[PDB]
């Protein structure tokens, strides 16, 4: 499965 | 900032004349990932061409795989056309059975 | 053997001509399972492997939604990158982003790891600690500032070595009918003149699964490292790769040369001549 959402923007 | 193509014509089995085989156009190498590629027999497009899903290398150039069942004769002219920014004219690479 | 679990992620502006062209794709090993591509007609994830398949609808919706948010952040990241390296809205750019784990034959974690591109060059990079970032120049430097106030590390950390791991472990035993598998390689050499006075001899490396090898070119032992021709490794379209390495040599003087053939798939490494009679 691909990381949940919700990480920052660069 | 700018990779051209390498490019690589070849069946996916060992050639036999009258055999099912399938033609494969491996295109690899090359940034930006705008790129065109046609199968083609004596100089025609084929019309049934798959490919695989744009993926990246190591060093971040970009690779594709085109290809299409076909049965290979004696005078049948195989080929692959590749266009892309960092070509003069769209490049075209003859299958050869030896490679 | 050790495995891997691996995404790719490529996005692409496109202005004047849409939004972005969002891909992404998932590896087990060297084998593609899954696919998201914005230009395709579903908009959702898609098996491309058969043991993926017997998932259900909520394991393809959370793909689905996690997946899209990745090309939603993507396509925000774009905008920021064309800021931070003072770059017109007028070209296309490229993000490129990878990221996954190793486990070994026991199953253990060995490694995680993310890497970043832009326009094909480097940008930032987790690293092996799992814990600091490494900026490829100035400009990145802005998003490490960025990813470091917001804990960014230890979040990604907690997928990197937990989550990818726990689910690279099902599909090895969902797919263990076919990703298991080593095929070795099938090999051989061919001669072709190109003169009165010289051939090339090519080594040939066929129908070998996983698609790490390596073949060389020795004179006499001594290695042949400038004169080899070496092409991509490429796939076959079936699950396996092939290779080749040629070398341009006088005639009569063919058997003073050897390719050497190592793939983790061989018993021992195999050493090829050309059997001049």
């Amino acid at each position: 499965v691909v990381v949940g959402a919700g990480g920052v923007g660069k | 900032i700018q990779r051209t193509p390498k490019i690589q014509v070849y069946s996916r089995h060992p050639a036999e004349n009258g055999k099912s085989n399938f033609l494969n156009c491996y295109v690899s190498g090359f940034h930006p990932s705008d790129i065109e590629v046609d199968l083609l027999k004596n100089g025609e497009r084929i019309e049934k061409v798959e490919h695989s899903d744009l993926s990246f290398s190591k060093d971040w150039s970009f690779y594709l795989l085109y290809y299409t069942e076909f049965t290979p004769t004696e005078k049948d002219e195989y080929a692959c056309r590749v266009n892309h920014v960092t070509l003069s004219q769209p490049k075209i690479v003859k299958w050869d059975r030896d490679m | 053997g050790s495995h891997s679990m691996r995404y790719f992620f490529t996005s692409v502006s496109r202005p004047g001509r849409g939004e972005p062209r969002f891909i992404a794709v998932g590896y087990v090993d060297d084998t593609q399972f899954v696919r998201f591509d914005s230009d395709a007609a579903s908009q959702r994830m898609e098996p491309r492997a058969p043991w993926i398949e017997q998932e259900g609808p909520e394991y393809w919706d959370q793909e689905t939604r996690n997946v899209k948010a990745q090309s939603q952040t993507d396509r925000v990241d774009l905008g920021t990158l064309r800021g931070y390296y003072n770059q017109s809205e007028a070209g296309s750019h490229t993000i490129q982003i990878m990221y996954g784990c190793d486990v070994g034959s026991d199953g253990r974690f060995l490694r995680g790891y993310r890497q970043d591109a832009y326009d094909g060059k480097d940008y930032i990079a987790l690293n092996e600690d799992l814990r600091s970032w490494t900026a490829a120049d100035m400009a990145a430097q802005i998003t490490k500032r960025k990813w470091e106030a917001a804990h960014e590390a230890e979040q990604l950390r907690a997928y990197l070595d937990g989550t990818c791991v726990e689910w690279l472990r099902r599909y090895l035993e969902n797919g263990k009918e076919t990703l298991q598998r080593t095929d070795p390689p099938k090999t051989h050499m061919t001669h072709h003149p190109i003169s009165d006075h010289e051939a090339t001899l090519r080594c040939w490396a066929l129908g070998f699964y996983p698609a790490e090898i390596t073949l060389t070119w020795q004179r006499d032992g001594e290695d042949q490292t400038q004169d080899t021709e070496l092409v991509e490794t490429r796939p076959a379209g079936d699950g396996t790769f092939q290779k080749w390495a040629a070398v341009v040599v006088p005639s009569g003087e063919e058997q003073r040369y050897t390719c050497h053939v190592q793939h983790e798939g061989l018993p021992k490494p195999l050493t090829l001549r050309w059997e001049l009679s």
